[PDB]
RNA sequence: UGCGAAAGCAGUUGAAGACAAGUCUUGUCGUUCGUUAAAAUGGCCUCG
């Protein structure tokens, strides 16, 4: 996907819609970035916690 | 009587039992005769664990009377049930809820004990053999329990639906005995 | 001086200041100041020199039973 | 690195104002601090006095390029929580809402931050591709 | 019994109060409805387990409030099918944000056993190194979407 | 200026370089952007890692008896 | 299958019937109920308080 | 798990209690037959009470309480009453003894017996070597 | 507890009286004034 966006972004432009034609890859994308807030709390707990015995 | 803090009268209207600060006493009377006068201290009735334990095993949310005044039963806010034999004080421990016990009602030969509470559970328990029937799934938590006929053909609720904290929604619920089938809600 | 569940020490050249399930023994059997409970339960105690200290102390499937925990 | 230890350790009995001028001196080690904390910081006195000076440093300016600072936060909440919360000032209370809230916008402004980083990138490519 | 099949064709009335049997529901299910909590999650983590099904035990729990309750006695042995599968899972969409908070639990109540137990600790090793992953997954996303939008 | 609350300006920054538009934009600047929000980036997952940090026998041992 | 009238209330009037089955059933006949009503009351017994075990079927 | 009540005369059993969750091992009862204890596999001590008047009239058992204080199977359990001594002894898989009361079996405190007690030692040190 | 959006922004806990435990020190409240202000081994029927 990022490929396509980067070499026919000159294309993409000159399209009547994208959303409603792009409208599953728009909706596809949230999701995984919505993950991104709680992957950091957890990854953090998980960063104390392997830093604590590591160190012991 | 004075400093009344919990009081019950049996299913017959003949017999009152209460509880005062005269650290409790509880009492019972006869009302139309001078048959049954007794009176005795909560001390007494409580166990010694429960003495040791937190104030929520010494806190009776429940009392019934028996029709003939022989067994009393004690609900405490921990979900411990307690009949009592008034003749010697005899303690007789039936332990199922897991919170706090709001009605208990004996039947009228006294053989079964009818409780409820938080569960949502109507128990009847069977004193003979000590095991119990349930009624599972009901729409509130049970605040009084009744069994109503000459020959208890029906079980008379009452339903809280402690889910609405805005107000208090009672719901009065009368049961057929014999399939336990709401006959009346 | 030691028990199954005690150890104590007791000098003999001082004087102490003076200030339920078990038979109550109403009938006859027939016809300077150390305590610790630290140690317990004791199989043995004794010192192997003037300083040491020797305590050897003690170190199946049940029917399961819950413990209802909210 | 033993001295400025050893000067550390003295102006935190001293209670002197030089404190946060000594947590930012460069000769702070990722390693060093941890044995700084582990070793020296015994008192629950010392282990206030240094976040109260770290966390009101970082609250005044969060977007600091000297890493510094938040290395020796990270490693003070990652050893030390225990103590830290056994810490029962109501300042030492205050001090950590300010530090979280100046923090807590910062995580509000990431996402923005990775939707321009990508734009540009496309930005970047594109021109390379129209170089080649 | 030559009337089985009579139906009351003929009859004045006919009464039908037989009820069917609900149809038959599967081990954690029952083990819930049991408040069997600890034993729930265990068939959550069973050989040749939809993956699915999987999801309702573990979300089911939790609306339950039954989390911690469901992790109190247990030990290295029988933490590591959890992690195991919160290993796999993490790399789902669906799954990721329930097992954040399965493992954030985990970690709050079992961090001593962890210090002396060596293999719950590379379990976490690998859960790092994944999670990690997937931020840089989740980061990237973000770019792309950024991208789409300056398209439109 | 930028390169020389803060969110709310980028975000308004992000929409300029949307009404930009990708021809208008020039190389030589593109790079000081990319590597000043880089810079961003980085003190913002710091930020992020530290913000979550706040909201979280043997067989034979020697001891001396106290007497 | 049983009629049952009741020793002390003459108008109790009942049937009851049980077969090769867990539980039984009981018609109210009393009043109109026999012959006026439309529909039958019908009650099925089939709790036994606990005492299942010793009981397999409501025939006899 | 269930303990069964028979009268002897007609050797006909009189009352029936599911008590127990597993075997039961061990009776017991006091010097009067007002209480009967009963214990077993599943680490319960039951109490069987007939000393209300009008349980000894009508001849019924009441199954009145149980107390779980063992941390394994109950194999062994006795009784003993005197003007001066009121006990209920258990014992059995884990290896150490438990201590009772039969009139305040409900309420009474109990005593739980070090395992091992040891009055002949298995056990010497030697000073030299 | 108040406002507010879900984010948050401000602020809050006191005086008694009675009793239980230790032996003068502590707890509790089926008790009052004021302030916007865990844990009695104890889990949910039958109708195949």
């Amino acid at each position: 996907v990022k490929w396509c966006l980067i070499i026919h972004g000159g294309y993409l432009v000159s399209i009547p819609n994208l959303m409603s034609t792009l409208s599953s890859l728009h909706s596809t994308l949230k999701r995984r970035s919505d993950l991104l807030p709680r992957l950091l709390a957890l990854d953090a707990r998980l960063d104390c916690t392997i830093n604590k015995f590591k160190t012991l | 009587w004075h400093n009344v803090i919990l009081s019950n009268i049996s299913s017959n209207g003949k017999l009152l039992a209460h509880m005062c600060k005269d650290h409790k006493s509880i009492s019972v009377v006869s009302l139309f005769d001078d048959s049954v006068n007794l009176s005795f201290p909560l001390g007494s009735i409580l166990s010694s664990q429960t003495q040791s334990l937190s104030y929520n095993t010494r806190y009776v949310s429940s009392m019934a009377i028996d029709n003939m005044g022989q067994q009393l039963a004690v609900g405490f806010a921990s979900g411990v049930i307690s009949i009592v034999s008034l003749a010697d004080l005899q303690i007789r421990l039936l332990k199922w809820h897991i919170d706090s016990v709001l009605s208990l009602s004996f039947s009228h030969d006294g053989s079964y004990l009818l409780s409820g509470g938080w569960e949502k559970v109507m128990s009847l328990w069977q004193l003979e053999t000590n095991s119990q029937q349930f009624l599972p799934r009901l729409n509130g938590i049970i605040i009084d329990c009744q069994v109503l006929g000459p020959q208890g053909n029906y079980y008379s609720l009452i339903l809280q639906m402690t889910e609405n904290n805005s107000n208090s929604d009672y719901q009065f619920l009368l049961l057929n005995a014999s399939d336990l089938t709401s006959k009346l809600s | 001086f030691w028990g199954a569940t005690w150890i104590s020490r007791i000098d003999f050249d001082v004087d102490f200041p003076i200030n339920g399930l078990t038979i109550t023994d109403e009938s006859n059997f027939m016809n300077h100041f150390f305590f610790t409970d630290k140690y317990k339960p004791l199989l043995f105690v004794d010192l192997i020199s003037s300083n040491e200290l020797a305590i050897i102390e003690r170190n199946q499937k049940a029917f399961i039973q819950p413990k209802l925990v909210f | 690195q033993v001295e400025i230890a050893n000067i550390l350790s003295s102006h935190l009995e001293a209670n002197s104002t030089e404190i946060l001028d000594d947590l930012m001196s460069g000769s702070w080690t990722e390693p060093e601090i941890k044995k700084f904390i582990l070793t020296k910081i015994n008192t629950v006195d010392h282990l206030s006095k240094i976040f109260l000076t770290i966390s009101k440093s970082i609250t005044q300016n969060p977007w600091n390029e000297e890493n510094l600072l938040p290395l020796w936060l990270k490693w003070l909440l990652t050893l030390k929580s225990g103590e830290l919360n056994s810490i029962k000032d109501k300042h030492t209370k205050k001090n950590c809402k300010h530090l979280k809230s100046a923090l807590r916008s910062s995580e509000e402004i990431l996402p923005v931050l990775l939707g321009i980083q990508g734009r540009l990138e496309m930005l970047r490519r594109q021109a390379k591709l129209r170089e080649d | 019994m030559r009337g089985s099949e009579y139906q009351g064709d003929q009859e004045h009335i006919i009464h039908n109060d037989k009820v069917r049997s609900q149809r038959r529901m599967r081990a954690f299910e029952r083990n819930i409805n049991q408040f069997k909590w600890s034993e729930a999650l265990d068939n959550a983590f069973v050989p040749g387990m939809a993956k699915e099904l999987t999801l309702t035990v573990l979300q089911e729990l939790r609306k339950r409030g039954k989390v911690r309750v469901a992790l109190y006695g247990r030990d290295e042995s029988t933490l590591e099918p959890l992690l195991n599968w919160c290993l796999k899972g993490i790399e789902d969409v669906r799954s990721a944000s329930i097992v954040a908070d399965w493992v954030a639990v985990v970690l709050e109540l079992y961090g001593n056993t962890l210090e002396s137990s060596p293999v719950l600790q590379e379990l976490m090793i690998d859960l790092k190194t994944k999670v990690r992953h997937e931020i840089h997954k989740s980061k990237e996303a973000q770019r792309i979407e950024g991208m789409l939008q300056l398209l439109t | 200026f930028i390169t020389s609350q803060s969110t709310q300006l980028f975000q308004l920054l992000s929409l300029v370089l949307d009404s930009i538009g990708l021809f208008s934009l020039e190389g030589a600047l593109l790079e000081n952007l990319t590597l000043y929000i880089d810079k961003q980036v980085e003190i913002a997952e710091r930020n992020t890692e530290l913000w979550n940090l706040i909201d979280t026998l043997p067989t034979y041992t020697m001891e001396y008896l106290d007497i | 299958c049983t009629f049952y009238t009741s020793l002390s209330n003459q108008n109790q009037q009942n049937i009851f019937t049980a077969g090769r089955r867990r539980y039984m059933h009981s018609w109210d006949l009393s009043l109109e109920n026999l012959t006026h009503s439309q529909t039958a009351k019908i009650e099925k017994f089939s709790r036994l308080y606990g005492h299942e075990s010793t009981q397999r079927s409501f025939e006899n | 798990g269930s303990i069964k009540f028979w009268d002897f005369q007609f050797a006909t059993l009189n009352q029936s209690f599911k008590a127990h969750d597993a075997d039961v091992l061990c009776l017991t009862t006091d010097t009067d037959n007002n209480y009967v204890f009963s214990a077993g596999v599943d680490r319960k001590i039951f109490q069987f009470s007939q000393n209300t008047n009008k349980s000894q009239k009508n001849n019924r058992w009441v199954n009145s309480s149980n107390r779980l204080l063992h941390g394994n199977d109950i194999r062994a359990i006795c009784a003993y009453q005197s003007k001066g001594a009121d006990f209920l002894v258990s014992g059995g898989v884990e290896k150490t003894l438990v201590i009772n009361s039969l009139t305040s079996f409900s309420n009474g405190n109990y005593r739980k017996m070090p395992t091992v007690e040891p009055y002949s030692k298995n056990v010497l040190v030697n000073k030299e070597q």
